[PDB]
C-alpha cells in the first residue's frame, strides 16, 4: 500500500489560491481564461476578501473536456500483491554433498502497471575422490526475471497535473489539457501506454573449481568462474492525444537486446602448518577476468494494428533504424597472503597483490597495492585472568592500499565517432555529422563524418585508497554481552576523474586524469546483548552506530568550476563534503515596506517576498552572495534488532534512524509557490493555502505572485530541511507449533508468521514533505503487511 | 599476466591517433558543417531569437513569466544573474562549433596541396565557420575569448583569456578569418551549404561594421566611429565582387522564408537544414521548435510586439510615420502599411503563412498566454502546417534554411557604412535603400488580394535621391532595417552596434507596458546590459585569466 | 562496392506439461497394465534482425550496424501452436504367453 | 483441451476475412500496380523483351547458345518443347498480376460510392491492369483464359478453359476491360502512375488494331480484315481525346529514354520504377537486369540485328531504302541515316548513352559472345553509368521508366487503322507519319555534333502528300514502325498481326545468318511458330479443358 502520499491542491482550492495570487499582483482574477468566475470584495481594512467561486463545466469552449475534481495520485495508484515461494533440499554423504533449490519472486508495485518478477533455480555439488585429496565442486544458479519500470517523471507529472483535468474526455478518450490548462500529460495514461515496455532477463551464474591437497597443508585450487546475463525488450511508441498534449500519430517499435558475458579463472597455492605455538597460513595465485559486452537493436516506425501483437520490425511501413555496438575489458592479477599467530594470542597478517588491466597503457598496465594488519587478543595475556568478567578482548590496527580502475573502457582513447545522427535527441542538438552539403533538402543519404567524444590520455595509471583501520572487539558477562568499535581514515589519491574540457575546446574536449584526492574517516560501533529469562522470555538486542566525514581533496581546475561534485559551479568543492551545495541564505519574508527600503538593494523584492541575506555587506543583492548552505552527510546513523521468543512466539522488530542530515527539497518549489517553476498554471502543493497576506500576516510562506521577480527559485536555505528520520524498517510475529505436534506430521519445524515492513516514520517537525527518506519524486516507498509460512522435513 | 589486458579494444570508435589520416579529413569538415544544424536546442537557437527578445521587436512568448525565467529577466532587464544557466549554455555550445572547426583545420593543416588541391579552399571554409561563432559570441558577450590556434594542446586551453586582445584587435581576429576565406573560397559553390567568395566578403564586411562603431574605453559607451573599417565594408560590399557569386534581391520579399525557395539568390549563406536524411527524425531547425502558435499545441514563443507591427505603418505617401508610428495601434481600414508586415507578423483576422484554412484569432487555439504576451505570431522561421517540410520530434520543426547573410543585409550594410562616411556617396546609399524599399513594395504574390478580402491598403514608396543629411540618412537605413530584418535576431544587436540601447529599449519598456503587462518591472541599466555577462562558472574556473564586463560586481 | 552486415536473432521457446495415472496387477496368471493421461504442449517462436549498409573499416570488428553509413532494413515476426492430447493405454497378459 | 489450442494465433499477417475491409481496400489497389513493378525477373521482364529476340530486330545476346537455350529455341524456332520452362513462367507470372487486380476489385465491387467517391475511378484503374495483363497473354500465347469474374471461388478457377470463348471474342474480352476504363477514369492523373482515360482509349484502340487482323479459322492465317474493328481505333485516338489528356510527341525523341524526362508529354502510360524507396536495392527495373553491356561485367542480352542497324539507312532524299537496305552494311562516311540509330543501337565507334567517356569497341570489354551475337548494345533501356538512377543489385538495373504507349504509337496506330480502311482518309495516315518522322530527323540534340566527330550524314525527310495506294503506304507505315519502336519488344508481336512472320523472319533467317552464326539452322513454321505452345503443364492440369495451339502434336 502506498503511504505517504502528498498533499496537492483540488479544484475549489485550485480556484481559491489563483484568486489570491491574482489580487496579491493587483490584477483582476476574472482574467484567467480558465473557468473560474469570482464574487470578491473588500474588507474593512481595504485587503481583498473572497466571497463565492464558480466553475464553468468544459474546460474548451467546444466542450470536448468535462471539469473535474480528480484525485490523480490515487488514480495511478493501487494495492500493490507480492508472492514468494521457495524450495530447498539438501543432501549429505561422507562422499559429497549436494543441494537444489527452486524459487519464485512477484510484485505488482504501488504504481500501476509496474511489476517485477523473478524464476530461479540453483544447484551445487562437491565430490572426494582418491582419499578426501582430490576435490571437485559446482556452485551454479540460473534465473529469469522480467519487469515493466515506471516511466521517467511520473510522480512529478502527476503533483503537476490539475484536478479540473478529467481522467476520459467526453468521448472516452484519455483526459488532457485544453483552453490554458498547462502543458502536462495525463499521467494515468502515460502508465498504460507504458505497460507493455517489458523486458525479459536470463541470467546464469556459477563456477566450477578442482581442489588437490598432495600432502599435510599443502592445497592447490582452481576455479573458473562464468557470469553470463542476456536483456531483451520491445518498447512500444503509441500515438497519444490528451488534450493539445500531442505525439502527432507516430507509432513505433524497438526490439532491444543485449548480452554481458563475464568470465573469471584463479588457481590458488596454500600452505599450511601448526608448531606446537606457531600457526600460520601462506598463499599464493593468480587470477585471469574477462567481460565482453554486446548490445544492438532494430527500430521501425509507423503501424496499422496498434497492439503488441502486431507492432513487430517486420509490419511497420515506415523510417528504420539499427542500433548497437561492443565493449570489453580484462584484468590480470598477482597475489600472495600470509597469515601468523603466535600462542593464539598475536596474530600478522600480510597481502601483496599486482594488478594490471587492460583499461591502460602497458607503460601504466599494473600496480602494487600490500597490506599490513595486526592482532592482540589481550585476555589470553596472563595478567588478564584476574577478570572474570570479561571473556575475550582483541585489539587490532591495520594499513593498506587497493587499486581502482573502475573507468569507461575507453577511457584511455582519442574518440571519434561517426555519429550520423540516427538517435533520438531532445530539442534537438543531436550533434549529429550528416548535413546537407548539397542543398536538396534530403531525400536520400547525406554526406556525413566524424566527431570527437573524447580526449586520450597516454599515462593514466591506477587509482590508489589507502585505509587506516584500528577496532576491538570484546565479550563479557560469559558472552552476554559482545561488540566491537572501528576507527578508520581512507583517502583516495590519484583519483581518476572523468575531467570536463575548458570552454573554448569545445566538442569532447574531456579526457581521464589522474587528478583528485578525497578523505573519509568515521567511527563505527556494534553492541549485542542477549539473555534468556527467568519466565519464559528470550530477549536478544543487538544494535549499531556509526558516522563519518567526507572531504574532497584536491579537484581538477575545471571540475571544481563544474560543479560535478559539489557547489553549484559558483564555489568550488574542494574542502567540502562530496555533494555539498552552496546557495543564498533566505532570510525570512519582507512583512511591511520598510523592510524593503532598509534591506540591500534586492532586485523583485516587495512586501511578502522572500528576503535575501547581503553576505558581503555590500548594499546589494547579488550573485556574490551565497554560501555553504547544504551537507548530505549524518551527525550519525543507527539500527537497532529487537528479538524475543516467549512460549513458541517470536517478535522481532528493526529500526533504523538517520539523525543529523540536510535534505534539498523540490516538491518546496511546487507546494510554497505559484510561480516557482518554469510554467504557469500547474498544480500546486497544498501548503501554498496557508501564504502570508495582508489577510494572514502570520506565515511563512511567501506572499502569492504569479511572476517570480523576486527569483525564488534560486538555490537558498528555502529548500534544506531536516531529513532525519527512525523508522521501523520491519516487524514480524510468529507461532511456531511445538515439536510433538508437527513432528507427527514429520515436520522438524513448522512455523506460521505475520509481518509489516516500513509501517511508521518519526521525522523532524520541520520537514514538509511526506517521506524524509524520499523527499522528491522517487518510486514511493510503500508500507507492506505480510503473512507467510515455514514447512522443514 | 600481459596479452590478456590488451586483447579487448575500443569498439565503433576512431581514436585520437587515428583522426588525423586524410582519408578522415573530409569526414571533419562535413562534421564541422554539422554542429550548426545540430548543436543548438530549444533555447540555445544559433539563431540567436532566444535573445533577441531583448529587442523592441517582440516578447519572449510561452505560458508566462516562468517559462524559461532567465530569458524573461533578460527581457526586462532585472534579475540578470551571472550564473544562469542560458548565459553558461549559450557561450559553451558556440565554443563546441569552434571545436570542430579548429579539429579540421588541425588535420587539414597537415594535408599535402599536390595530392588534395582543394586543402586551402577547405581550409577556407573552416575558418569561416570559425569567424561565424566567434563573431556570435563577439556579438553576445563582448569580451571573448579568441580561440584560432587549431594547433593548441588541451591544457594551453586553460591558460587562455578573454582579455589576450584589446576589444578592437578582437574584431579583428575575427575579420582575419573571414578575410582569409574571401582570398581563398571558390566564387561558386555547387554545393550549396558550403560559403562561397562573395558569403566571405559579406560576413567580413559585416565583421568590420560592428568593429566600426568603437568601444575602446573601458566600459560600453561610444568612443568614436573609425572610417578606416568602414571603407572595408565598401570593399567587401562592392557589387562587381556578389555578381561573381550571382547574388540578388528575390523579386518578391517572401521567398527567402519559404521552403519552396530555397538557396535562391539573396540567400548569401544559409544553415541546410533537411528532411528523410537517415537521422531519427530530421536535420530539422528545432531550435525554432518554440516559436509554433497554439494550431501545433505548443509553445507560442517569439511573439512579435505591438512595436514592431505599428513600424510597418507608412504616411499617405509610403513612407515610415518616424515619430508617431507608436501613438495609436495599427488600424488596418485606415492606415497605410508596408507589404513586409505580413511576411513578418501573422495577426489575428489574418492567414497563417498564406493559408486563408489558418486564420489566426485572439483564441485559446493560437497564443498560449491569455493575452499576456498578445495575439501575434512570427511569421518568418515558421511554415505552412500543411508542408513536407513539417515534422513533430519532442517539437514541431521544419526543415526551412536559416539565412545568415540575406543579401538585402548586404545592400542595407553598404548603405550604413556609405551614409557614416560622410563623403558624397549618401545618394548611392539612398540608391540602396530604395533597392530593399521597392523590392518591398512590390513584394505582393501570395497576399494580392488583401484589399478586397481584408481592406489592407499596401502604400511603400522609394525616397526621392536629394541630397541627404547625414543625420536625417541614418534616420532612413535605421527605419529600413526595422521593416526588413524583423524578427530576424539581429535588432538588439543592432541596437548595441549604434550605441542606443538604453535610449530605445528603456524607452520601449514605457511605451509598451500599455500592451504588455510584463515590462511593468523593466529597466535597461547602460554600461551593463548591453551584453550577457561573462559566465560565472567560465570566470570562476579561469582562475581569474577571464574578466568580467563592465557593470556587474565582483562575484 | 555493397558493405553491409546483418545481426539476426532467434529464439525457439517449447514446453510440455502431462499428468500420467497408471495402475497395475497380478492375479495368480493375468497380468495387466492401465494408463490415463493427459498432455499439453505450446511452442512459441520469436526471430529479428537488424540489417545495415556501407561500412569505412571491413572488418568483424567494425562490422556493427551502429557504424554503417548507408540504407537499413529491420526484420522479423514471431509465430507458434499449441496441442491438447487425452489419452489411455491398456495391456493384457495372460499366463505369460498371451498378449 | 480447448482454450489451449486457440491461444497462439498468426503474427505478421492479414486474413482472408479481414482483407475486404474498406480500410485496407487503397491497399489493394497499390499492390496490383506494384506487381509490375516487382513480379518480373531477369527472364521474364513485362517488356517482354526475353521474346522479341524471335524479331528481326535483335539477337538474344548473353554468353552463347545455352545461356537461356530455351530462348535461343525460340531465336531460331527450333527445339520449342510444351514442357519449356520460360513458356510455363510467364504464362504463371501474368495470370499472378491477374491475380493482385481481380482482389482490389472483388473489394473494391462491396464498397459504397456515396461514403468513397472514387470507387468507379478505382474500379477503372484495376480494370486497366486486368485488362494490360490479359492483353499480353493474348500476344504471347493466342488461346488464353479470360480471368475476369473477380468474384469467382478459387474452385472455379479449375474449371475455366482457353477456349470458353472464340479468337474475336476473346480479344473482345479484353476490349471490355479497356472500354470501361475510358469511360471511368479521369481525364488527368495527378499520381503519375495512374492511367489516364487517354491511356485507357489508347490501350483500347490498341486491343481493336489487333483484334481487327482476324484469325477466326482454326490455324493462324489471315481470314479477312475487318472495319467495324479499325473505326474503333480511329474513335480511340482522336486528337481531341488525347488533348484532353495532354498527351504529344517530345520535342526530341531520345527523352522517351531518358531518366531526367520521365512522364513526359508522351509517356502515355508507364512502369513507374522508384529508388531510394525503402525497399531492399530499389524498385529498378530488375527485368532489364541481363541487358546491360560488359562495361559493367555482365549480360550482354538483348544486342540488335544488323538487320535492324541497316533499316536506319536513307536514301538521298532521307526516306528508308525499302528494297535495298540490308544487301551492304551501314558504312558511317557514305550512307545517309536516320537519328532514331542511335538513339537505338550503340555501335562500336560510338559513345555509350551518350557519353564520350564510354566508347563502345568490338571488345573483351563490350561484348561477352567473342563476336557470335555480334558488338552492339541496346540503348533504350540501358542508361549513362554515371547516373544516380543505376544500382547493381543481384543484377544492374535502373530507375528508367518503361512506356507501355508512347503517344508515337498512337499516332502510328492512328495510321494503321487509316490505311486500312481505304476511305479517303490516307493523306490523313501520311500526315501522322510525317508527324513522327519529322520529330526524328530533328532529335539531334546529345548527338549535334556527329557529323565532325565521327562523320555521320543525318537524312530524313517526311513524305509528299500525294493520294497514295493503300499497298504502298501499308509499306511506309510498317518502315516508320520499324525505325520509331526498334527493340521496344513488338516487332515480332507486329509481324504476327501483320499474318508475315513466317515470310520476313524466314528471310531474316537467311539474310542474316552471314552475321550471326545462330541463325544457320533456323526455321520459322508457319501456323506454329505465331504464338507460344499452351504450357504442357498448364494443359495437363486442365484436364482437357485447355487446348493447345495450331501446328502442334498431342502431348
Amino acid at each position: 500500500m502506498y503511504q505517504s502520499k502528498m498533499n496537492v491542491l483540488n479544484t475549489e482550492q485550485y480556484g481559491r489560491a489563483m484568486w489570491q495570487a491574482y489580487v496579491n499582483d493587483g490584477e483582476n482574477p476574472n482574467g484567467n481564461a480558465l473557468g473560474y468566475a469570482y464574487n470578491w470584495g473588500y474588507n474593512a481594512d481595504g485587503n481583498p476578501v473572497l466571497y463565492g467561486m464558480t466553475l464553468s463545466k468544459y474546460l474548451d469552449s467546444k466542450n470536448t473536456m468535462p471539469v473535474a475534481d480528480t484525485d490523480w495520485f490515487d488514480e495511478i495508484t493501487r494495492t500493490g500483491v507480492i508472492q514468494q515461494y521457495n524450495l530447498s533440499v539438501s543432501n549429505g554423504s561422507e562422499k559429497g554433498s549436494s543441494f537444489f533449490s527452486l524459487g519464485y519472486y512477484k510484485n505488482l508495485g504501488v504504481i500501476k502497471d509496474t511489476d517485477f518478477d523473478r524464476f530461479s533455480a540453483r544447484m551445487n555439488s562437491d565430490y572426494k575422490l582418491i582419499d578426501d585429496i582430490l576435490t571437485i565442486g559446482q556452485h551454479f544458479t540460473l534465473n529469469r526475471t522480467s519487469e515493466v519500470q515506471a516511466p521517467g517523471g511520473i510522480i512529478e507529472t502527476a503533483l503537476d497535473i490539475p484536478s479540473a483535468i478529467p481522467v476520459y474526455a467526453s468521448d472516452g478518450s484519455w483526459g488532457g489539457p485544453v483552453g490554458g490548462w498547462p502543458d502536462r500529460r495525463n499521467p494515468r495514461a502515460v502508465l498504460e501506454y507504458n505497460k507493455d515496455n517489458r523486458y525479459t532477463y536470463w541470467r546464469m551464474f556459477g563456477d566450477a573449481y578442482v581442489n588437490l591437497t598432495p600432502f599435510k597443508g599443502f592445497n592447490l585450487r582452481s576455479t573458473f568462474g562464468l557470469d553470463y546475463a542476456n536483456k531483451q525488450a520491445r518498447y512500444f511508441t503509441y500515438p497519444y492525444q490528451e488534450g493539445t498534449q500531442t505525439n502527432n500519430g507516430k507509432s513505433a517499435v524497438e526490439a532491444k537486446q543485449e548480452h554481458w558475458t563475464k568470465w573469471m579463472w584463479n588457481a590458488i597455492a596454500t600452505y599450511q602448518l601448526e608448531v606446537g605455538k606457531h600457526r600460520g597460513d601462506v598463499m599464493i595465485g593468480m587470477e585471469l577476468n574477462r567481460e565482453d559486452d554486446s548490445h544492438f537493436s532494430g527500430y521501425k516506425e509507423d503501424f496499422s494494428i496498434l497492439t503488441p501483437d502486431y507492432m513487430w520490425p517486420d509490419a511497420g511501413s515506415g523510417t528504420a533504424q539499427a542500433y548497437g555496438a561492443g565493449e570489453g575489458y580484462s584484468l590480470v592479477s598477482f597475489f600472495g597472503k600470509m597469515n601468523y599467530s603466535y600462542a593464539d594470542r598475536y596474530l600478522l597478517s600480510l597481502t601483496l597483490r599486482r594488478d594490471g588491466s587492460s583499461r591502460f597503457g602497458k607503460n601504466h598496465r599494473y600496480a602494487t597495492f600490500p597490506s599490513v594488519s595486526l592482532g592482540w587478543r589481550i585476555t589470553q595475556e596472563n595478567f588478564m585472568k584476574e577478570l572474570t568478567w570479561l571473556d575475550d578482548l582483541k585489539l587490532r590496527a591495520s594499513w593498506g592500499q587497493t587499486g581502482n580502475q573502475e573507468i569507461s573502457n575507453l577511457a584511455r582513447y582519442t574518440i571519434y565517432a561517426p555519429n550520423y545522427g540516427t538517435t533520438d535527441s531532445f530539442g534537438g542538438q543531436s550533434y549529429g555529422t550528416a548535413y546537407d552539403i548539397t542543398g536538396s533538402n534530403g531525400g536520400g543519404v547525406l554526406p556525413s563524418g566524424f566527431k570527437r567524444n573524447q580526449i586520450g590520455n597516454d599515462n593514466i595509471k591506477w587509482e590508489t585508497t589507502t585505509q587506516t583501520n584500528v577496532g576491538i572487539d570484546f565479550s563479557l558477562f560469559k558472552q552476554s554481552l559482545y561488540g566491537s568499535l572501528e576507527y578508520y581514515y581512507k583517502k583516495a589519491t590519484d583519483i581518476l576523474t572523468e575531467m570536463a574540457g575548458v570552454g573554448v575546446l569545445g566538442e569532447g574536449g574531456s579526457r581521464w586524469i589522474n587528478s583528485g584526492a578525497m578523505k573519509n574517516q568515521g567511527f563505527e560501533f556494534n553492541l549485542g546483548y542477549r539473555n534468556k529469562t527467568a519466565f519464559g522470555l528470550t530477549y536478544d538486542l543487538n544494535g549499531n552506530i556509526s558516522t563519518y566525514r567526507n572531504e574532497i581533496l584536491e579537484l581538477p581546475e575545471t571540475v571544481a568550476a563544474n560543479g560535478k561534485f559539489g557547489g553549484n559551479g559558483v564555489k568550488s568543492v574542494v574542502g567540502h563534503t562530496y555533494g555539498a551545495q552552496v546557495g543564498y541564505i533566505a532570510d525570512g519574508i519582507f512583512k511591511s515596506q520598510d523592510e524593503v527600503d532598509n534591506h540591500a538593494t534586492q532586485e523583485g523584492a516587495a512586501v511578502g517576498r522572500i528576503r535575501y541575506r547581503d553576505i558581503d555587506h555590500n548594499g546589494v543583492i547579488d550573485e556574490r552572495d551565497q554560501n555553504w548552505i547544504y551537507d548530505p552527510t549524518p551527525s550519525f546513523s543507527y539500527g537497532l534488532n529487537i528479538y524475543l521468543e516467549y512460549k513458541n512466539f517470536d517478535l522481532t522488530m528493526f529500526w533504523q534512524g538517520v539523525q543529523g542530515v540536510d535534505i534539498i527539497s523540490d516538491v518546496k518549489k511546487k507546494s510554497d509557490f505559484w510561480s516557482a517553476s518554469n510554467v504557469g498554471f500547474l498544480n500546486k502543493g497544498t501548503r501554498l493555502l496557508n501564504a502570508w497576506s495582508p489577510t494572514n500576516p502570520n506565515s511563512d510562506i511567501p506572499a502569492l505572485t504569479r511572476s517570480d521577480t523576486n527569483n525564488e527559485q534560486r538555490v537558498s536555505t528555502y529548500f534544506v530541511e531536516n531529513g532525519s528520520f527512525l523508522k521501523l524498517r520491519n516487524i514480524q510475529l510468529g507461532y511456531t507449533v511445538p515439536a510433538v505436534i508437527s513432528k507427527k506430521m514429520r515436520m522438524d519445524r513448522l512455523r506460521f508468521y505475520c509481518s509489516a515492513q516500513n509501517l511508521l516514520t518519526i521525522k523532524s517537525k520541520n520537514f514538509t514533505g511526506e517521506d524524509p527518506e524520499n523527499p522528491n519524486f522517487s518510486y514511493p516507498i510503500p508500507v507492506n503487511i505480510t503473512f507467510g509460512l515455514n514447512i522443514g522435513f | 599476466c600481459d596479452d590478456f589486458l590488451d586483447r579487448q579494444v575500443p569498439q565503433g570508435i576512431v581514436t585520437g591517433d587515428q583522426i588525423a589520416s586524410p582519408e578522415y579529413v573530409d569526414n571533419l569538415v562535413i562534421s564541422a558543417y554539422a554542429i550548426w544544424a545540430t548543436g543548438d536546442d530549444i533555447n540555445s537557437s544559433f539563431s540567436l531569437w532566444n535573445y533577441d527578445v531583448r529587442s523592441d521587436d517582440c516578447y519572449k512568448g510561452g505560458s508566462g513569466t516562468e517559462d524559461g525565467g532567465v530569458f524573461n529577466a533578460l527581457e526586462i532587464s532585472k534579475g540578470i544573474n551571472t550564473t544562469d544557466w542560458n548565459i553558461n549554455d549559450i557561450w559553451k555550445r558556440l565554443y563546441q562549433c569552434i571545436t570542430r572547426a579548429n579539429t579540421a583545420l588541425q588535420s587539414l593543416d597537415q594535408m599535402d596541396e599536390k595530392t588534395y588541391p582543394l586543402k586551402n579552399q577547405r581550409i577556407a571554409e573552416m575558418r569561416f565557420l570559425r569567424g561565424h561563432a566567434h563573431f556570435m559570441l563577439k556579438q553576445l558577450f563582448k569580451k571573448i575569448v579568441i580561440v584560432n590556434d587549431e594547433n593548441m594542446e588541451p591544457d594551453a586551453y586553460n591558460e587562455l583569456s578573454n582579455t589576450t586582445y584589446t576589444n578592437d584587435e578582437q574584431w579583428q581576429k575575427i575579420a582575419d578569418d573571414f578575410q582569409f576565406a574571401y582570398d581563398n573560397l571558390p566564387e561558386v559553390q555547387i554545393e550549396k551549404g558550403r560559403p562561397a567568395q562573395a558569403a566571405a566578403a559579406a560576413y567580413l564586411a559585416k565583421t568590420y561594421l560592428y568593429k566600426a562603431y568603437r568601444q575602446d574605453g573601458a566600459d560600453n559607451a561610444l568612443t568614436g566611429i573609425n572610417e578606416e573599417d568602414l571603407k572595408q565594408v565598401v570593399k567587401y560590399t562592392d557589387p562587381l565582387i556578389m555578381a561573381k557569386g550571382g547574388y540578388g534581391l528575390e523579386t518578391d520579399y517572401s521567398m527567402n522564408f519559404l521552403p519552396q525557395y530555397e538557396n535562391g539568390a539573396e540567400s548569401v549563406w544559409a544553415i541546410q537544414y533537411s528532411i528523410n536524411d537517415g537521422t531519427y527524425n530530421g536535420n530539422l531547425n528545432w531550435g525554432m521548435g518554440l516559436t509554433t502558435p497554439q494550431i501545433l499545441g505548443c509553445c507560442d514563443f517569439h511573439k512579435p510586439s505591438q512595436n514592431l507591427v505599428n513600424a510597418f505603418k507608412t504616411d499617405s505617401q509610403g513612407k515610415p510615420l518616424f515619430s508617431t508610428y507608436d501613438n495609436e495601434n495599427y488600424e488596418v481600414a485606415t492606415d497605410n502599411v508596408d507589404p513586409r508586415l505580413f511576411h513578418t507578423v501573422g495577426m489575428p483576422g489574418f492567414p497563417y503563412k498564406y493559408n486563408e484554412g489558418y486564420i489566426i484569432q485572439k483564441n485559446d487555439d493560437w497564443s498560449r498566454s491569455k493575452g499576456l504576451y498578445g495575439y501575434y505570431v512570427s511569421l518568418k522561421e515558421n511554415v505552412d502546417p500543411d508542408c513536407d517540410c513539417l515534422k513533430k520530434g519532442s517539437y514541431w520543426a521544419s526543415s526551412l534554411n536559416h539565412i545568415v547573410i540575406r543579401y538585402a543585409d548586404v545592400l542595407l550594410m553598404r548603405a550604413e557604412a556609405l551614409i557614416q562616411l560622410n563623403d558624397g556617396r549618401i545618394t548611392d546609399a539612398i540608391s540602396l535603400i530604395n533597392e530593399v524599399r521597392s523590392r518591398a513594395a512590390g513584394s505582393t504574390m501570395l497576399i494580392f488580394n488583401y484589399k478586397e478580402d481584408y481592406g489592407v491598403n499596401f502604400k511603400v514608396t522609394p525616397y526621392d535621391l536629394k541630397a541627404y543629411a547625414q543625420d536625417e540618412a541614418m534616420k532612413m537605413l535605421k527605419w529600413e532595417r526595422r521593416v526588413e530584418f524583423g524578427m530576424e535576431s539581429s535588432r538588439f544587436f543592432d541596437l548595441v552596434r549604434w550605441g542606443e540601447a538604453k535610449d530605445v529599449i528603456n524607452a520601449y519598456y514605457v511605451t509598451e507596458a500599455s500592451r504588455c503587462s510584463i515590462y511593468k518591472n523593466a529597466g535597461f541599466t547602460e554600461n551593463k546590459n548591453e551584453y550577457l555577462p561573462v559566465p560565472f562558472e567560465q570566470i570562476s574556473a579561469s582562475n581569474g585569466n577571464y574578466t568580467q564586463n563592465f557593470g556587474w560586481a565582483a562575484a
